[PDB]
Formats: C-alpha cells, structure tokens, sequence
RNA sequence: UCGGAGUACAAAAAACCCUCCGAGUGAUUUUAAUCUAGACAAACCAGUCAAAAUAACCAUAACAUCACUUAUUGAUCCAAAAU
C-alpha cells in the first residue's frame, strides 16, 4: 500500500492496474508462426563433450502453416534433408542446453520458410567447387556431343 | 553399534593420567643442541645467510628485479568500483527447495535465500546483489516469484516456462547491507532508510523490459514475455488464472526495503510493535 | 615486503606487483611482454604481435609474486562483464 | 541415385561424410611459462560456461 | 648522410598512422600503404617529422 | 655491448689482458596485413621460425632485396605527441 514518486502508477500513468502486465495480447501478433504443438521434438544426450542432439521432424506435405508455393520450393531445394516417408529432418548441436538448441532449430526452420516463401528470392554465388564442378561438367560435355543412333 | 564400548568395561577408568593425542597430530620441535643441530643450527657458513642480512623479497642482486622490468598494464584498474555479483545457478535453486530450505508459496528475494543458506553476500566487498545463472535450465521444474540483481535470458525463459515471475532490482550498498541482515540492522536502532535509485551506468539495464527490470514500464512486459516464449518454443502460461496471482504479483516499491514496510518505521523488537512518524517533513522526507 | 606493520601488525602487500600483473584464481598469473611500446617502427610485423600477446609466469614467478602479495588478492571474483571470467578455472588438468 | 535406394532397393539412402582426424595438443601443463593466454583455450570441452556448487 | 622518421596518415580519413625511416635530401614522400581499418590500398602522405 | 673464422678436427655447449676480421648503418622499391596449429632457443628478461584460416592485389597473389647478411642495438619508471 505504501506509494513513493518513484512508483510505477506515478511514472507510467497510462498502465496502472497490476493485471495489466500479466495479460495476453494474442490480437497484437496473429500469425502463430511455427505452432510447435505439431512438430515432433526428440533429445538424444551424448555424454562423455557433453551435447544434447535436439531433432525437429514433421510431415511436409501435411504442413498447413505453409502455403502450396512455399510448401514445394522446401521440397526443391532442401531434398537432402528428406526422408523417406516425407519428414522434414533438423538437427542442431550446437550449445549444451536443450533450451537452446531447439531455439536454434526453430530459427533455422524460420529462416528456410521465410527465404523459400518469396518468389523473388534466388540469391546466386560463386565458389572455389563451383568453378571445378563447371569445368568438370563442361568436360563430359564435350564426350556427349556425338549423335548416333543408341541402342 | 558401537562395539568399542564393551571393550572400555575390561578396561581400567579413564582420567587425566592416560591421554594421548592422535599419532602423527603433533610433529616434534627440533632445537639447536648437539652434534647433528650444532655448532651451524642451520644457518651457513659466512654471508648473509648465517648473518640473517639476506635482501628483501625480490631482489635479484643488483640486476632490475622480475617485477619491475615489466610494463605497467591495468589488470586491476579500478577493481575496488566495479560491480560484483554472487552467481546462483537453477540447480541449487531446484535443491533448494527440495529440501525445504526455501518455499515457494511464499515470494522468494534476496533476504530468503540468505536465510536459507542458498547464497552469502559480502556488502564490503563490492556485491551488488545475485545474478541468475542458466546452469540448471532444463531440469527446472518449480515455479517461483524470485526477485534478483541480475538475470539472463536464459534463466528467465526456463522459470516463465514454469509459469513464474522474474523481477531484477538494484540495492544500493547502505540498503544491501541492511537487506542480507535485517535483524542486526533492528538492533541498531535507527529508521529505515529509502532505497536509493541506481547509477546511470545502470539505468538502461533496469529501465528496458527486456532484462524484466523493477522501473520498467509494466505495459510491455505482455510482450517480452510472448518474444521468450516465442524464441524457445514453449506455450506461455496464463499466469492470471493460478490461485496464487496474488502471491506472484506481489513487488515493492523503488523506495521500499522489505516486504509491507515503509521508510522512516522503527521495530522496536523487545516490544514486538512498530512505530510510524506523524510530522509532515518526516512523511515527505521519507516518501519522496 | 613488510612482513609485520606497525600499526596492526598484519602482512602489507607489494602495490608494485599489482599495477602489472593479473593473478587467475587457478593460480597462475598473467602480465604483458616487456618492450611493446618501445621502438614499433624498428621491429618486424612478427616480432611487434608476439610483444603484444599476454604470456603466463613459470613456477618460481608465480610463487614469488604469491608472497609479495597479501590474501585479499587471491580471492574469487564475480565482475560482471568480465572478460577473463571464464579463465579463472582450471580444466581436464591430469597431473 | 535416392530413387534406387527408396524405390527399386527398398533400402533407406546411406549418407557419409568426410570427417579429418582431430588436431593434436601437448600434454597440458601446471603452469605454462611463456605462452599466449588462449593456451588455455585449447584444452577445452565446451565453451558453455559450467558452475559448480554455485 | 642522415635519414629523417616521418609519420605518415591515411588519405581515406580514418586516423592511421605508420612511421617511414626516409633520407633527408628527398622531397616530401608519398606511398602506397594498406590500412586494415578500410581494409583495401589507401594513398598515404607525410604528415609530421618524428626523429631523425 | 653485438656478429663471423680459429682455439672448440665429427650433435650442442665451452674460457683467457688468447690469435685475426668486423658492427653502433646506408642504397633501392617489391612499403612488406590481420589471426592462429606446432616447435627451436633459454635461469629470468629477452630473442627466433611457422602450416591452416581471413583480407590485399595475377581475381583460389605474404620471405622486401643488396653490401661475408650474420651484428646494425637499450628494460621499467617517466616525459612529450592524436588517443
Ligand atoms: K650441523
Ligand atoms: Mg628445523
Ligand atoms: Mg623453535
Ligand atoms: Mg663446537
Ligand atoms: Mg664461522
Ligand atoms: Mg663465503
Ligand atoms: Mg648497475
Ligand atoms: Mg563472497
Ligand atoms: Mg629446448
Ligand atoms: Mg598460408
Ligand atoms: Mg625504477
């Protein structure tokens, strides 16, 4: 009961009822990104360098927090990362809590939504491989050239 | 149990005459007298050895000694100012409370964890308070309303998991003191000072929402708490629909010690009553 | 060193040994090259960064500058924002 | 490739991978004498920092 | 014959400066010096005599 | 005080008011970066090399060179200059 100058009612006289920082805003953020209720979460602990192997697996083509063109282009680009029954694998080992490495997997998981989400997105580079890997196709180019009637 | 002592009947009383002390517990002393200790007891031959004249410490003869032939560098600048915090991690503060050391029923602060053995805090020595420490994260299963200096984002997220409430506040030295021993401080007589406001250095720390800071603005704590929940993926719990809401909403005032008392009241503890001041300076005083 | 003062009769420290070097609570105790801020033009690109480097002190170092020095120094710290905080402690040590 | 395994083997794709032997470090000294402070660092199991009675 | 320390700063802006041991008799001396703060070859101008 | 040859014949070290040469800097432009495994050397303080990695520029570029090249040098504190 006792009030000071300094109390929160006389320095912030907007909120002042003590309910008020306890609620809910779910209007102010509707999105529900990542509604980790349908994403199957699974620790492994390898103790001996002690991590916790924490693994994110969930159906692709069941994933309705995604759209139909998003949904694909996971399925282009991330192909390694696919399963054989269609479930989408992520791993992290990075840091010893559990806590953190499954935020790490739920960034990674954002990241990958939000670059395959836009059409526009098609970033291109230029590696050290990349240069090897032309010249190497460019090579069995000139053996394909031949064109004869095949078996 | 004790079957040494059946052997004590057979055995002659036991008095002043026939003690020992362990074996090994008293090495005897060695004195200068005979041939072996003679005639040098230890000391040399010549020189400042058997003279007792030798230098001081660290003296190398002459040559620029070791620590005076390396540069001046500061390691230990202004260490007698700068902050320290008494680290406590959430696997103590879970065997805390498994043992009954500290509740959670009742709001837990600094004073409560000091009476329950979990922490010591020297004021002399330039601490601060307790910072939350994430060691024991994902094995944290109470729910608390703990009040600390210092907290990480971390150890916040595995406590609002829970459903509990993290609050850090700044204790000025004079107020720390009389916050980790309240009943000596009764003793001395004296009215209970108000609770002063923290450095500048130390203001962004306990005005932004995200570090749950006691002069934070209450309105966006809603959506600090939704960001942590969000990051590490964890439902965040309707805290205003437990019983104990007004357990977990309990705080205190910037210029309030303890919990239910006022600045300027004196406890008179032989008499188990507390007295209030009635001048209007006073009350000012006090208030402001 | 004073090994006995005359006003309280304890064990005064060295304030030389402070200003210079940095003591780990594992014991061991840190310092800084001797000449890097002398003659920088004159000295090669390796020679300048091996002078910039912090370095460790041997055994007889360490327990010299551990009798120099009273116990108020060898405590354990908690600062905050420490950047030698992790250093403090020993590890996977099979002496 | 994927497809031999899934459809025709009937056999979960194998994936491997090109792991180097780990580096080599000195026996850890009590007290190194005249090393860099990160001499510390390398003898390390993780980075996360770990309290003990604290 | 005696040389002349020169200091030398950058002309990209960013304050570095880096010491030239260069002789007397030459005019004022211009190279081309790679400051790490920009990262890329910068052009470099005597500035200030230090020691000779 | 610092370097080279002999004394010190073949890994290292090794002395004399021992025998002979030197150094207390010039010339030039290729103006020579940051970060780190592992080692030589050593009472200490100092001295030396160095893969990988990053940046610089042939767009997957780090030994400044020559003069017997080996020596061409000075610790703290303190003072001055932009830091
Ligand atoms: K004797
Ligand atoms: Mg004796
Ligand atoms: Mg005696
Ligand atoms: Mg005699
Ligand atoms: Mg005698
Ligand atoms: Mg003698
Ligand atoms: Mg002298
Ligand atoms: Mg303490
Ligand atoms: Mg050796
Ligand atoms: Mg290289
Ligand atoms: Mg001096």
């Amino acid at each position: 009961e006792f009030q000071s100058i300094y109390s929160l009612d006389k320095l912030y006289p907007e909120s002042r009822g003590s309910d008020t920082a306890w609620r809910l805003p779910d209007d102010a953020k509707q999105a529900n990104d990542i509604p980790v209720d349908r994403l199957t979460i699974s620790y492994c602990r390898s103790s001996g360098k002690v991590n916790s192997k924490a693994e994110v697996r969930f159906h692709l083509a069941s994933a309705d927090w995604i759209a139909e063109p998003v949904r694909l282009k996971l399925a282009v680009k991330h192909k390694n990362r696919i399963n054989r029954s269609g479930e989408l694998i992520l791993t992290s080992e990075c840091s010893r809590y559990q806590f953190r490495n499954l935020a790490d997997c739920l960034q990674k998981l954002r990241d990958m939504i939000a670059e395959a989400s836009q059409p526009a997105k098609e970033p291109s580079r230029e590696d050290a491989e990349l240069r090897r890997s032309r010249i190497e196709n460019m090579n069995r180019e000139r053996l394909r050239k031949k064109r004869i009637s095949s078996a | 149990g004790p079957r040494a002592l059946d052997l004590l009947r057979a055995l002659p009383r036991v008095s002043l005459a026939n003690l020992k002390p362990n074996p090994g517990s008293r090495k005897p002393e060695r004195r200068p007298r005979g041939r072996r200790r003679g005639r040098k007891c230890g000391r040399g031959h010549k020189g400042e050895r058997q003279r007792g004249t030798r230098p001081r410490l660290g003296f190398e003869g002459g040559q620029t000694p070791f620590y005076l032939r390396i540069p001046k560098y500061g390691f230990n600048e202004g260490h007698s100012f700068r902050h320290q915090y008494q680290p406590l991690s959430l696997n103590r503060l879970q065997y805390l409370i498994d043992l009954g050391r500290v509740d959670p029923t009742q709001p837990i602060d600094l004073t409560q964890l000091v009476n329950g053995r979990g922490v010591t805090i020297q004021p002399s020595k330039r601490d601060y308070g307790v910072q939350l420490v994430e060691e024991g994260a994902d094995t944290f299963k109470a729910k608390v309303n703990i009040e600390v200096q210092m907290a990480s984002e971390l150890a916040i997220a595995a406590i609002e998991k829970n459903g509990g409430v993290v609050t850090t506040a700044f204790y000025d030295p004079r107020s720390l003191e009389i916050l980790c021993k309240p009943v000596p401080f009764f003793l001395r007589g004296q009215p209970i000072p108000k609770r002063m406001l923290p450095p500048e250095a130390l203001v962004p720390y306990y005005t932004d929402a995200k570090n749950r800071g006691y002069l934070a603005d209450p309105a966006r704590f809603p959506e600090a708490r939704l960001e942590l929940a969000r990051k590490y993926g964890y439902v965040l719990p309707d805290i205003t629909k437990d019983e104990l809401f007004k357990m977990l909403s309990t705080r205190k005032d910037p210029r309030q010690i303890f919990f239910g008392l006022a600045p300027g009241w004196v406890v008179n503890m032989a008499d188990k009553k507390i007295l209030k001041p009635t001048d209007e300076n006073l009350l000012k005083y006090y208030s402001s | 060193v004073t090994y006995f003062s005359s006003r309280k009769g304890k064990r005064k420290t060295v304030k030389a040994v402070i200003y210079r070097f940095l003591r780990l609570h594992s014991g061991l105790w840190l310092r800084r090259k001797a000449g890097y801020k002398k003659k920088l033009w004159k000295k090669t690109a390796a020679r300048k960064r091996r002078l910039r480097e912090f370095v460790f002190c041997n055994k007889t170092q360490s327990k010299l500058l551990d009798k120099m020095t009273t116990s108020f120094w060898k405590r354990r710290n908690w600062y905050a924002d420490d950047p030698y905080q992790k250093y403090q402690d020993r590890t996977n040590l099979k002496v | 490739v994927t497809r031999v395994f899934h459809q025709l083997l009937d056999m979960r794709e194998p994936v491997f991978e090109f792991v180097r032997p780990p580096p080599y470090h000195p026996k850890q000294k009590r007290f190194p004498h005249r090393q860099p402070l990160r001499y510390l660092d390398r003898y390390r199991d993780s980075h996360e920092p770990t309290y003990g009675i604290y | 014959s005696k040389t002349i320390l020169v200091k030398m700063m950058s002309q990209a802006g960013t304050g570095f400066s880096f010491n030239t041991k260069r002789s007397r008799l030459r005019e004022k001396l211009t190279l081309l010096h790679y400051d790490p703060v920009v990262k890329k070859k910068v052009l470099f101008v005597e500035q200030k005599k230090i020691r000779s």
